[PDB]
RNA sequence: GAGCUAGCCCUGGCCAGGGUGAAGCUGGGGUGAGACCCAGUGGAGGCCCGAACCGGUGGGGGAUGCAAACCCCUCGGAUGA
RNA sequence: AAGUCUGGGCUAAGUGGUAAAGGAUGUGGCGCCGCGAAGACAGCCAGGAGGUGGCUUAGAAGCAGCCAUCCUUUAAAGAG
RNA sequence: CCUAAGGUAGCGAAAUUCCUUGUCGGGUAAGUUCCGACCUGCACGAAAAGCGUAACGACCGGAGCGCUGUCUCGGCGAGGG
RNA sequence: CGAUCAACGGAUAAAAGUUACCCCGGGGAUAACAGGCUGAUCUCCCCCGAGCGUCCACAGCGGCGGGGAGGUUUGGCACCUCGAUGUCGGCUCGUCGCAUCCUGGGGCUGAAGAAGGUCCCAAGGGUUGGGCUGUUCGCCCAUUAAAGCGGCACGCGAGCUG
RNA sequence: GCUAGUUGGUGGGGUAAUGGCCCACCAAGGCGACGACGGGUAGCCGGUCUGAGAGGAUGGCCGGCCACAGGGGCACUGAG
RNA sequence: AGCGCCGGCCAACUCCGUGCCAGCAGCCGCGGUAAUACGGAGGGCGCGAGCGUUACCCGGAUUCACUGGGCGUAAAGGGC
RNA sequence: CCGAGGGUAGGGCCCGUGACUGGGGCGAAGUCGUAACAAGGUAGCUGUACCGGAAGGUGCGGCUGGAU
RNA sequence: AAUGCUAAU
RNA sequence: GGCGCGUUAACAAAGCGGUUAUGUAGCGGAUUGCAAAUCCGUCUAGUCCGGUUCGACUCCGGAACGCGCCUCCA
């Protein structure tokens, strides 16, 4: 459950460290984003000389949430952070590495290159 | 263009007191040329020196075809002579600058009320029950440019609408009068430049009784005829080099 | 009518505890003598924190009230005009 | 309360029972001309042509813009 | 030209600026407020003092961190009614 | 005979201000809110067809003029209310109109397709979250099918805010 | 101006081996205008280039030494 | 067989073209209608499988002066 | 235990950059004046102070690198 | 008493 | 919008019912190597429209433009 004002850590190597959600790109008026959803976000903290910089407005897909995601098999999964991978308007990652595990829901939702690059899919 | 009346701005370049004196020579050269063209001349701005010349003169050339001919005189004009301000008999190279511009319009400015949006609303500040319930404040929006003017100066919406439209017009006017200036300014700089001894389009060498227009290589030796106004030979050679410049391909 | 309130006059009373550590003093250093430096001691102040006490900052309640100005939280002063 | 009263006409819009410029093969009544079996009006049947364009235009050459719109087999065919 | 003489230093869109959300810069994803500038100061200005200033303030602005039922957006529970 | 007793039937021989510290008697005889009447202003819709649109008045437009509708604005008037009809914005809760923002159905198009323009029908439902400012309004950010405009005492303070 | 393993001691760990190298404790010392500390820059020398010499500049090839082996830390094995 | 150069420093000069233009340039300077200084040409000077240029080091620099400089008025005696 | 490093917070130095602002060097021509060089037309210069569009002026004291 | 004189060997 | 004041030549600015304002500039001359400064001379006028009067820049009325002041209780 990500919404405007929500901070997310960045699970890639674009140079962004913290993005702040400003929109849930999910119809007219989605209240929340979960794993596999895309947000528009402001870049609140970045490391020097990265792809993206502080103040940029970027797009990202959510890859981990602290609110547990439930699964049709009756199970659930929960992460210690809210994390996202910065993408372009074609949904492809903009960095070349993805740090940490990601939800298997991303595979189902066409974020295959991200699933590819993640060290663990859970 | 070619057929409209023209304005000529003669400025003194490098040369000091004698640049202004040469500018006076170019001034008499064009007033007397104009008579030998039927063109009508009137001074619009003059700035004389006590030694006899001008640091700047502006004059119009009222005649059906003035820009077509005078337009070749724009540029830096170089004189080399022993100046009347010189006392050791030396030859000084000095410059005057000629600017040739088509006589602008004067077109009046009114508002196209179809590209204007008027918002009315309640005003801010004191008034009691009146200011609470009255749409006295006005905003006027110039829809193309986007610039707005607001007014709650009075208690009346109609007076604030009138005053707001006035200020909006006055401001769009200054915007129009300023882009016109930036075109006028850059154009002048394309013709007059810095006025340096280079940049010359023509030399009027008094020692060697020569006049050379280094744009086409034309050189006559009727320097007294040139300075008295007989510039038709030079223009034509430019005019003919102009058409031979339109030979494609 | 100054048994409310305001000012002044006379005569009394009150201010838990904790903190900071001025001058001075003493010693040491320094010097021609000094200034001054350092340590210790010392205990100054419309100094600090905080009860009583004096207040009344923000909020909530109260609003035919418990109350014709109150109640709860919070907050200012608290050796000084 | 008192006529589903009598006679003549109009309206088809519930107009009556909420309005203007203006628009209209709504309907009914007057007119005033015109064309008709010298076969009218509508339809169909053809013919509707030619020197072919003149100015303008690479063609605008019957079917852009300009200038007038000359004449034939004839019953008519206009350079439209 | 006029005045008794024509606003100096410093400051300035200000507790002062009507036009005005002036313009530029900063901060914000986005800033009528804020801060830094510019100066055509409607209508600053030198003890109705001018411009600054450590410390102080239950004074009035603007921002960030922390944290939150303020809010998305409400849920449940307690007691007095 | 002495009057700009000119406020000219001329209060004294002799007279200016201020009150947001205000007070009393009065008035809806008289203003400010809201209603009402009106509709100049405002908003919308038509008539005319000069001209634009390469061509072509009418795809889209409409010179100079003309006729209306609405009753959101600014006014005019002063009719209930001055022994009181609480006045902005926000919040909350809606409900209605339709001159329709979206979604549905159309005709025309200067409609190839896709996407638009324009007009017609249509009010069932929908019509986002933020930055600025008390703001209404407006601008901006990120989105959206869309981010409609209006009436209800500019809806709603014996419902809250202030 | 610098300094808390800082400077010295005692005792021990460690090594092939001395040592605050490491540790526990004791003492309050250690260093600096003869430039400590900090900042900048540099691998060093035999040589090499220049120069009358003194000096300056430099350290590529070759020889000697050091340092490093993607960026860091670590030890194992072993005569090393 | 090529490349640099031919105002002065510096060895090597005339003609034309250009007319403060085009350009040369290490310094001082050339070029504004008779330019050994710009561009070509002829001729000349220097080197030659090379010739020039740019960067940098030492030299000239006795211009950081130990060798081997200075401070009245040139930069330089500290106010005492 | 130490520990590569990662993280949190606060300092220090350095570089680049910034609305605007300050003066500085330069220029074959501009505006104002004419302070200095002659006793430069008020000897100059000087530290400092105050003032003035500007060079500058004036006060106080110093110097001669001052004329006759 | 009384200000000034650009710029080409 | 109201009230007040004004419009004069090249600029600035006055008086006045009949009539060279004035300053500076400009123009001619002098002086100066030249230019300034200076000296002798000299010159260009009343915003528009309508009235009054023998006669209007001058007085009255209005128009345009400029300036100064006011626009408050809601
Ligand atoms: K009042
Ligand atoms: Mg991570
Ligand atoms: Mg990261
Ligand atoms: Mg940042
Ligand atoms: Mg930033
Ligand atoms: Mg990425
Ligand atoms: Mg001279
Ligand atoms: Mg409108
Ligand atoms: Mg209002
Ligand atoms: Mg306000
Ligand atoms: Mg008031
Ligand atoms: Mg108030
Ligand atoms: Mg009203
Ligand atoms: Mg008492
Ligand atoms: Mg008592
Ligand atoms: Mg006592
Ligand atoms: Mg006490
Ligand atoms: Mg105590
Ligand atoms: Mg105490
Ligand atoms: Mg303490
Ligand atoms: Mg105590
Ligand atoms: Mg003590
Ligand atoms: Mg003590
Ligand atoms: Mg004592
Ligand atoms: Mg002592
Ligand atoms: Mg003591
Ligand atoms: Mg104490
Ligand atoms: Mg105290
Ligand atoms: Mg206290
Ligand atoms: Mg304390
Ligand atoms: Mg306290
Ligand atoms: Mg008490
Ligand atoms: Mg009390
Ligand atoms: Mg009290
Ligand atoms: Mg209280
Ligand atoms: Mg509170
Ligand atoms: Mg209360
Ligand atoms: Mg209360
Ligand atoms: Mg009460
Ligand atoms: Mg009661
Ligand atoms: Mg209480
Ligand atoms: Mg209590
Ligand atoms: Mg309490
Ligand atoms: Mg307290
Ligand atoms: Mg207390
Ligand atoms: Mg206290
Ligand atoms: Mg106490
Ligand atoms: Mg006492
Ligand atoms: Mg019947
Ligand atoms: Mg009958
Ligand atoms: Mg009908
Ligand atoms: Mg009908
Ligand atoms: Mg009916
Ligand atoms: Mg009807
Ligand atoms: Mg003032
Ligand atoms: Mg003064
Ligand atoms: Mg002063
Ligand atoms: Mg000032
Ligand atoms: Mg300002
Ligand atoms: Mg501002
Ligand atoms: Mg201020
Ligand atoms: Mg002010
Ligand atoms: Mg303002
Ligand atoms: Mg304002
Ligand atoms: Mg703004
Ligand atoms: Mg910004
Ligand atoms: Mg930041
Ligand atoms: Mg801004
Ligand atoms: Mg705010
Ligand atoms: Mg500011
Ligand atoms: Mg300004
Ligand atoms: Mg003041
Ligand atoms: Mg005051
Ligand atoms: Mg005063
Ligand atoms: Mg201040
Ligand atoms: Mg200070
Ligand atoms: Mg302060
Ligand atoms: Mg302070
Ligand atoms: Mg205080
Ligand atoms: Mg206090
Ligand atoms: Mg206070
Ligand atoms: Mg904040
Ligand atoms: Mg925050
Ligand atoms: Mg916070
Ligand atoms: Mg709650
Ligand atoms: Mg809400
Ligand atoms: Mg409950
Ligand atoms: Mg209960
Ligand atoms: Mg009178
Ligand atoms: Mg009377
Ligand atoms: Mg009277
Ligand atoms: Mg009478
Ligand atoms: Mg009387
Ligand atoms: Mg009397
Ligand atoms: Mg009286
Ligand atoms: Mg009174
Ligand atoms: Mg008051
Ligand atoms: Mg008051
Ligand atoms: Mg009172
Ligand atoms: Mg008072
Ligand atoms: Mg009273
Ligand atoms: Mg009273
Ligand atoms: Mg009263
Ligand atoms: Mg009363
Ligand atoms: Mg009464
Ligand atoms: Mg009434
Ligand atoms: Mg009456
Ligand atoms: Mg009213
Ligand atoms: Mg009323
Ligand atoms: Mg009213
Ligand atoms: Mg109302
Ligand atoms: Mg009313
Ligand atoms: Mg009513
Ligand atoms: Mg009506
Ligand atoms: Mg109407
Ligand atoms: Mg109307
Ligand atoms: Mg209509
Ligand atoms: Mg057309
Ligand atoms: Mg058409
Ligand atoms: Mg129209
Ligand atoms: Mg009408
Ligand atoms: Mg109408
Ligand atoms: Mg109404
Ligand atoms: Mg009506
Ligand atoms: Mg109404
Ligand atoms: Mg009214
Ligand atoms: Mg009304
Ligand atoms: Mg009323
Ligand atoms: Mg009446
Ligand atoms: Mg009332
Ligand atoms: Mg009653
Ligand atoms: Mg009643
Ligand atoms: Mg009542
Ligand atoms: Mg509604
Ligand atoms: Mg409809
Ligand atoms: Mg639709
Ligand atoms: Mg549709
Ligand atoms: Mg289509
Ligand atoms: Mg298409
Ligand atoms: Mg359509
Ligand atoms: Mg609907
Ligand atoms: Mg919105
Ligand atoms: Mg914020
Ligand atoms: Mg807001
Ligand atoms: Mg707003
Ligand atoms: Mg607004
Ligand atoms: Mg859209
Ligand atoms: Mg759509
Ligand atoms: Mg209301
Ligand atoms: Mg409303
Ligand atoms: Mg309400
Ligand atoms: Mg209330
Ligand atoms: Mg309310
Ligand atoms: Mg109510
Ligand atoms: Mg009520
Ligand atoms: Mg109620
Ligand atoms: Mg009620
Ligand atoms: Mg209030
Ligand atoms: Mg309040
Ligand atoms: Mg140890
Ligand atoms: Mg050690
Ligand atoms: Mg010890
Ligand atoms: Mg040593
Ligand atoms: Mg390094
Ligand atoms: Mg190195
Ligand atoms: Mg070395
Ligand atoms: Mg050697
Ligand atoms: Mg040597
Ligand atoms: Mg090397
Ligand atoms: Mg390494
Ligand atoms: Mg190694
Ligand atoms: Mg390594
Ligand atoms: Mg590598
Ligand atoms: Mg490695
Ligand atoms: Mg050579
Ligand atoms: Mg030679
Ligand atoms: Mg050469
Ligand atoms: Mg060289
Ligand atoms: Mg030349
Ligand atoms: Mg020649
Ligand atoms: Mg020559
Ligand atoms: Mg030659
Ligand atoms: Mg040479
Ligand atoms: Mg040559
Ligand atoms: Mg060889
Ligand atoms: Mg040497
Ligand atoms: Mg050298
Ligand atoms: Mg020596
Ligand atoms: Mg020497
Ligand atoms: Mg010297
Ligand atoms: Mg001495
Ligand atoms: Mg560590
Ligand atoms: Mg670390
Ligand atoms: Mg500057
Ligand atoms: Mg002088
Ligand atoms: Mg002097
Ligand atoms: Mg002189
Ligand atoms: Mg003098
Ligand atoms: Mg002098
Ligand atoms: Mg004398
Ligand atoms: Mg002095
Ligand atoms: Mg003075
Ligand atoms: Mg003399
Ligand atoms: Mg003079
Ligand atoms: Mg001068
Ligand atoms: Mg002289
Ligand atoms: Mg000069
Ligand atoms: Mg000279
Ligand atoms: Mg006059
Ligand atoms: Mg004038
Ligand atoms: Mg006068
Ligand atoms: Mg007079
Ligand atoms: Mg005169
Ligand atoms: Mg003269
Ligand atoms: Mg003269
Ligand atoms: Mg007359
Ligand atoms: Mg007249
Ligand atoms: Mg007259
Ligand atoms: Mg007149
Ligand atoms: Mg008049
Ligand atoms: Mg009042």
């Amino acid at each position: 459950m990500i919404q405007p004002q929500t901070y997310l850590e960045v699970a890639d190597n674009t140079g962004a460290r913290k993005i702040m959600c400003i929109r849930v790109l999910k119809g007219s008026n989605a209240k929340y984003a979960t794993v596999g959803d895309v947000i528009v976000a402001s870049v609140k903290e970045a490391i020097p000389r990265g792809a993206v910089k502080e103040g940029d407005v970027v797009k990202a897909v959510v890859v981990r949430t602290k609110k547990e995601i439930k699964r049709p098999d009756g199970s659930a999964i929960r992460f210690d952070d809210n994390a996202a991978v910065i993408i372009n308007n074609q949904l492809e990652p903009r960095g070349t590495r993805v740090f940490g595990p990601v939800a298997r829901e991303l595979r189902e939702k066409g974020f295959m290159k991200i699933v590819s690059l993640a060290p663990e899919v859970l | 263009m070619d057929e409209r009346d023209a304005i000529v701005e003669i400025r003194a370049g490098t040369g000091g007191e004698e640049a202004a004196l040469f500018a006076r020579d170019l001034f008499n050269m064009y007033l007397r040329f104009a008579e030998e063209m039927g063109f009508e001349t009137e001074v619009l701005d003059s700035h004389p020196t006590d030694l006899g010349g001008f640091s700047k003169v502006v004059f119009e050339v009222r005649g059906p075809g003035a820009y077509g001919t005078f337009k070749y005189e724009s540029g830096v004009h170089r004189v080399q002579r022993v100046p009347v301000t010189e006392t050791q008999g030396r030859i000084h190279t000095s410059t005057a600058t000629v600017a040739v511009l088509p006589k602008a319009e004067e077109e009046d400015f009114a508002l196209n009320m179809d590209e204007i949006r008027i918002d009315v609303m309640r005003a801010s500040g004191p008034g009691g029950q009146g200011v609470n319930t009255t749409d006295s404040a006005v905003r006027v929006v110039h829809l193309p440019t986007g610039i707005m003017v607001t007014c709650q100066d009075s208690r009346s919406q109609i007076k604030n609408r009138e005053k707001a439209l006035m200020i909006l017009r006055s401001r769009l006017l200054e915007m129009k009068r300023a882009e016109e200036a930036e075109r006028l300014r850059k154009t002048r700089l394309a013709q007059i430049g810095t006025g340096e001894r280079s940049e010359k389009i023509r030399t009027y060498n008094f020692p060697q009784s020569r006049v050379t227009d280094h744009r086409i290589g034309f050189t006559t030796h009727d320097l007294e005829g040139v300075l008295s106004g007989h510039l038709t030979p030079i223009l034509e050679a430019l005019k003919r080099a102009d058409q031979e410049r339109q030979l494609a391909a």
